[PDB]
């Protein structure tokens, strides 16, 4: 009768135990990988910096490498630390974690810098990889700190970051269910959740304004001889680009066309690109011709998928022309959420 | 000297994936409670008399986190698509985000359509479940044929939970990996 309920809840129990065991437990072996990186490899190549530059690893590509990896490690001794002394001396019911979590959150935006240089990190790896010294050397420092060949090299444990942060939100979700309503854990772990969601989320587009912010870098890299300020300075991001055909001043060009956030720019393509002009939209109108139209702007030109562009500035005017009607769509439609975006 | 072959698990959230990996791995859990981290793990396996390393990783956590994903990506020597028998939304998702995302970032690595969960084919009320939404659990006819369609290496079921065709897939993962 009251047996059957009192079996149901203490096999919850179990569950709980077995949550909070899994957490701290996967938490030490993350911590022991972080410091087996560190001094496997780092303390050997600090211990003579002379072999690792002799046999191909200069400073830059450590630095790039391992990004702040140790930084990560500093906030995870101590984040370990406060889990133990939570679960002193080991996971109990009516032990509450949530507020671990929570004391710590503000604490894990270290990560932003890691994942998004990490992109990088691995691309060099496989550079230095080719040079035979330099892999060499990279299987020494996992053959002298103990590990095996067959077993997880060097690329993977670089990776466990981006998997571990990404993991407690799991944990935390299971938590919860185990978690009875009137437990004074309940709400601790529901807000600890959240946190730990939105920590991955920030991290997420962090990397991702960082690429967009690379792709203009890369685009402006990739076009002689541009004029005024950089788009770094005055963009966010790459919106739109295609080709049209360009009818100015009299003259019939195609060119390339791109709309970032905040101006327009037109190059010849042939770098990649030859800049051939550029329009901020806070000064430019953009008006639709029907097509069909002929008139001086076009000169004499009958117009399909066409319209005119009018730079305030220096008031100065031209046609531009597409050969799809979804085309047509495309730009005019990507104008108007920028427009309708910049205000606000 | 025995070459390593690393194999990327992907899929949508809650079709076991991570359930999948560590029934692999090892047993001895006390079958009751569901771990949710699986840490990348190197298991040797036997093809053809020769030893090879396969390294193991999993995405589970990920699913929400589009630029996050690919992190894992790169070096990969063969892919796990995986989908829920039962789970008609998995399934689509294979078609709808998850083959084009690996087949956008590694175009040439090979990959496996894997049907998970296989065992609740058979119950009762996952088939009521389902047949609330006038839905039914995947067929291997018409996986085989998302599998021909998507151009993947061949469609393997498993059931993490009776291990039914588990290592199977994981060997035949090794032997796409190894092809010319």
């Amino acid at each position: 009768g009251e047996f059957a309920a009192a079996r149901e809840s203490e096999r919850q129990l179990r569950l709980r135990l077995c949550v909070l065991n899994e957490i701290l437990g996967t938490e030490r072996d993350y911590v022991g990988t972080l410091r087996f990186l560190q001094s496997a490899f780092l303390h050997r190549i600090r211990q003579n910096v002379a072999d690792s530059v002799e046999k191909g690893l200069t400073e830059e590509n450590v630095k790039v490498l391992f990004s702040n990896i140790e930084d990560i490690l500093e906030v995870h001794k101590d984040f370990l630390a406060a889990l133990e002394y939570c679960l002193h001396p080991e996971p109990q019911s009516q032990h509450e974690l949530g507020n671990v979590f929570l004391k710590f959150k503000d604490k894990f935006c270290v990560y932003e810098e890691y994942c998004s240089n990490h992109e990088k990190a691995l691309r060099l790896l496989v550079e230095l990889n080719k040079i035979p010294t330099v892999r060499a050397f990279l299987l020494s420092c996992m053959l002298l700190g103990g590990r095996k060949t067959t077993d997880i090299p060097l690329e993977g444990y670089l990776l466990s970051p981006i998997q571990r942060i990404c993991k407690y939100p799991l944990l935390l979700k299971e938590l919860a269910k185990r978690t009875p309503g009137k437990h004074p854990d309940h709400p601790a772990v529901q807000s600890a959740l959240q946190a730990m969601k939105t920590v991955c989320s920030n991290i997420n587009e962090t990397k991702r304004q960082m690429e967009k912010l690379e792709a203009l870098e890369q685009l402006q890299s990739h076009i002689e001889g541009w004029e005024g300020s950089n788009l770094t300075d005055i963009c966010t991001q790459l919106l739109l680009q295609g080709t049209l055909l360009k009818i100015s001043a009299g003259n019939i060009q195609e060119r390339a066309f791109f709309l970032f956030d905040n101006l327009l720019v037109y190059c010849k393509r042939k770098s990649l690109y030859i800049f051939r002009g550029r329009i901020n939209t806070e000064v430019m109108e953009v008006e639709n011709v029907e097509d069909g139209t002929a008139d001086y702007h076009s000169n004499g030109y009958t117009v399909t998928n066409g319209w005119k562009i009018h730079n305030t500035a220096k008031n100065k005017w031209f046609v531009c022309m597409a050969k799809t009607a979804e085309e047509k769509q495309k730009w005019l439609d990507a104008i108007i959420r920028e427009r309708e975006q910049r205000e606000s | 000297f025995m070459q390593t072959i690393k194999c990327v698990v992907v899929g949508d959230g809650a079709v076991g994936k991570t359930c999948l990996l560590i029934s692999y791995t090892t047993n001895k859990f006390p079958s009751e409670y569901v771990p949710t981290v699986f840490d990348n793990y190197a298991v040797t396996v036997m093809i053809g008399g020769e030893p090879y390393t396969l390294g193991l990783f999993d995405t589970a956590g990920q699913e929400d986190y589009d630029r996050l994903r690919p992190l894992s990506y790169p070096q990969t020597d063969v892919f796990l698509v995986c989908f829920s028998v039962v789970s008609p939304s998995s399934f689509e998702n294979v078609k709808e985000k998850w083959v084009p995302e690996i087949t956008h970032h590694c175009p040439k690595t090979p990959f496996l359509l894997v049907g998970t969960q296989i065992d609740l084919r058979d119950d009762p009320s996952t088939i009521e479940k389902l047949a609330k939404n006038k839905q039914k659990p995947i067929t291997p006819e018409t996986a085989e044929k998302l599998a021909r369609d998507l151009k993947a290496v061949k469609y393997v079921e498993c059931s993490a939970l009776t291990q039914k065709g588990l290592k199977n897939v994981f060997d035949e993962a090794i032997l796409a990996a190894l092809e010319p």
